[PDB]
């Protein structure tokens, strides 16, 4: 097991940043189950969102694998949790580890961006009548991301 | 050395089910669409040439336990057909019956379990068997 | 004049000359309505319409009517 | 072996940066203030270490952030590198990295991973620290 | 294991058999330091040591301290 | 004074090299005294030799300035004791430090070249009569450098 | 700011004695090439044209003390002269008598010592004086 490995999650355990929660699972330490806190003044606020991160072999090499686990409502995270970010597909490079890509979650949910996002339906919405959407935003969260 | 969690496992098999694979001859996908724990699956087989399966589409049920894939997962037939394994009441298949199934490594996916099936299909004990009017369902 | 139509509901009238190139009309629609041009698909007559060519070449005329098919995004 | 000094007026890292002087390095991989190496081509056209004839613009800033050294990637430090017999490598864009992170970092891309300027194999040489 | 003692002052180890030629020696410490051999010269008991000659020949053992000067010629 | 010149200075007092000596001057700081242990199997071996040191302003721009106040039989080092090493002319380079050049002058003991030479008379002597040279600089140690 | 050690300084004097310099009237050397200390330089003066000295050489002993090249060094003459400055008796040169000497400094060498010498001959109060026979020396 790569020594960077540790020492990334050693500081994440040592320091945390804020707004995120990080727990490596027990049973294998490349994976990760993360709890992030909805940006302040975002209708995700208030809500908690589970995501699980796992990195292959190839990390750093390979960018982390992550995804949520908690149903959200966004341009860019899809029915099945999965995450279009772009350091996370061709932007990936090795020296910017998980602690950044996280913060770089935490902001997306404040920062919303219709650019190729998997749900055009809720892209559609978005640009159409944003107003509408921030609002089934809070709905699916006090849905979802309130236990 | 390398433990792979399920979630992202079944999400790599399910990246490489809607790529499709090779002759297409067998696909998987996922049954339904809202489902975050990617338990319940759908699987095609197309019966193999000049057998009494051959020119037909089979469609199969497949839940992933919590343990898949450390455990196999279990598997059903929704099509009718008759064949060593398959239960002919529920189209469920005995787990032993099936070799892949009976000696489950963690490395087989569901890919395998149906190629697998397709494979024993031609072989010569079920390839005779007579079988049922199309489109029948248990 | 022609008419375009949706898998949704919405008719949308446009003004065109059969000289007139299919990416020509496809900036019209994307006036109109805000889909980019790539995004658009285009069908008439059992066919999907092709960029280069125009509509006299598959003889739409008469205020024809379209269908629009927008390609979902799955990158 | 630590922190890095300039061998010539023989001062650490922080000393060099903090009065406004960069920290550089030949082609032939041998480091130094700006000033002292500016200075010493003033009179001959080698490398004060090796002898190198460099004769100018074959060399070049790095830029490395606590005066000790670590590769981002693997996040190794100096020893441990070292003792694994692996070299200690800049860019020419001045950004430094164990070799072998880096060899492997080009055979997917051909980008520098800190700042992302184009690169390729010959575009790096060792540095010795 | 030899402590050679470089043009900085920083010590640096080495791992070898009294078998090994100064030659190859000279190799090790290029691969650290970056100093072409023609360019090294090896001192030891106040003394330069020859490329052709053993560790053993100037009978330097485990642990002894090298001290590392530039090529000169004098004259 | 300049900082290296401090360090190199500081630098000598606190780590000995071995049968080399050398303290500065009090009046000036620039100024050392120096003595040298003759390096084994030479003619000079176990033997004493004093040598002076100064480095001009310029310095490390400047090579240092050597030479050896103790009478010595030698190709390079003249009468006077000025010693002709290229190292203190031409291929003076900064990044040596005084320790260095110090046993650069130790080590030119060991490998006398009279191919050039500064001393002429010797140098036709060693080349020539080396046998004799050599004995007749074992004379001169006992002679001057044995007190 | 920078103060020169003598054993340097007095190399430097040599070589360029040895080069020798200007017209060269005035040459200086050392005394014996043996002597590691540098003490005693020869130096020797041509006689300044025009004037009784003229085309005589004399011939000069000069030590150089520990204390220089902050303290001036002693001077004598070894071949007999009539000057100002210079004792008949011992043909010692009295340090006061002589500007250089009198109002001394490090930057001073033996060779501004020598030139000084040199143009004092031609200074009126000297050049006229006549002269002992050539080649005479002073006891020593
Ligand atoms: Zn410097
Ligand atoms: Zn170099
Ligand atoms: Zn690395
Ligand atoms: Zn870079």
């Amino acid at each position: 097991l790569p020594r960077r490995i540790i020492k990334e999650t050693q500081r994440l355990l040592a320091e945390p940043v804020p707004g995120i929660k990080a727990e490596p699972d027990e049973s294998n330490a490349r994976y990760f189950h993360v709890v992030i806190a909805g940006p302040q003044d975002s209708p995700f606020e208030g809500g908690t969102f589970k995501l699980e991160l796992f990195l292959p072999e190839e990390y750093p090499m390979a960018a982390p694998k992550v995804r949520f686990m908690t149903k959200i409502y966004h341009p860019n995270v899809d029915k099945l949790g999965r995450i279009k970010l772009d350091i996370l597909a061709d932007k990936w490079s090795p020296a910017l580890q998980i602690r950044t890509v996280l913060l770089s979650i935490q902001a997306l949910l404040s920062a919303p961006n219709p650019d190729d996002p998997l749900a055009n339906d809720v892209a559609e919405q978005w640009k159409t009548n944003e107003a509408q959407a921030i609002e089934t935003a809070r709905a699916w969260t006090r849905l979802y991301a309130m236990n | 050395g390398v433990k792979v969690p399920r979630n992202f496992r079944l999400l790599e098999e399910l990246e490489e089910g809607q790529k499709g694979v090779g002759d297409g001859t067998v696909s998987w996908g996922l049954e339904d669409d809202e489902d975050m724990t990617l338990t319940r699956w759908t699987g095609m087989i197309i019966g193999p040439p000049r057998t009494n399966y051959e020119n037909r589409i089979y469609s199969l049920k497949v839940e992933c336990g919590p343990k898949y894939p450390e455990a196999p997962p279990s598997v059903r037939f929704v099509t009718k057909i008759n064949m060593n394994g398959i239960n002919n009441s529920s189209g469920m298949v005995d787990a032993r019956s099936i070799p892949v199934l009976a000696k489950w490594q963690n490395s087989y996916s569901i890919k395998v379990v149906l190629q697998e099936l397709r494979r024993l299909m031609m072989s010569k004990e079920n390839m005779k068997l007579p079988q049922p009017p199309e489109g029948q369902t248990y | 004049q022609i008419f375009v139509k949706t898998l949704t509901g919405k008719t949308i009238t446009l003004e065109v000359e059969p000289s007139d190139t299919i990416e020509n009309v496809k900036a019209k629609i994307q006036d109109k309505e805000g889909i980019p041009p790539d995004q658009q698909r285009l069908i008439f007559a059992g066919k999907q319409l092709e960029d280069g060519r125009t509509l006299s070449d598959y003889n739409i005329q008469k205020e024809s009517t379209l269908h629009l098919v927008l390609r979902l995004r799955g990158g | 072996s630590g922190t890095v000094s300039c061998p010539i007026c023989m001062d650490g890292y922080s000393e060099i940066v903090q009065n406004g002087r960069l920290i550089v390095s030949t082609e032939c991989g041998h480091v130094f203030c700006s000033q002292c190496l500016r200075d010493s081509l003033k009179n001959a056209n080698t490398c004060p270490t090796c002898r190198k004839k460099i004769n100018h613009k074959r060399y070049h800033p790095i830029y490395i952030g606590s005066g000790t050294v670590s590769c981002p990637i693997c996040m190794d430090g100096y020893s441990e590198i070292v003792q694994n017999g692996r070299l200690i490598v800049s860019t020419e864009c001045g950004h430094v990295f164990c070799s072998q992170c880096l060899r492997d970092s080009l055979k997917n891309a051909n980008t520098c991973p800190t700042c992302r300027k184009k690169i390729n194999h010959k575009r790096y040489h060792p540095i010795y620290i």
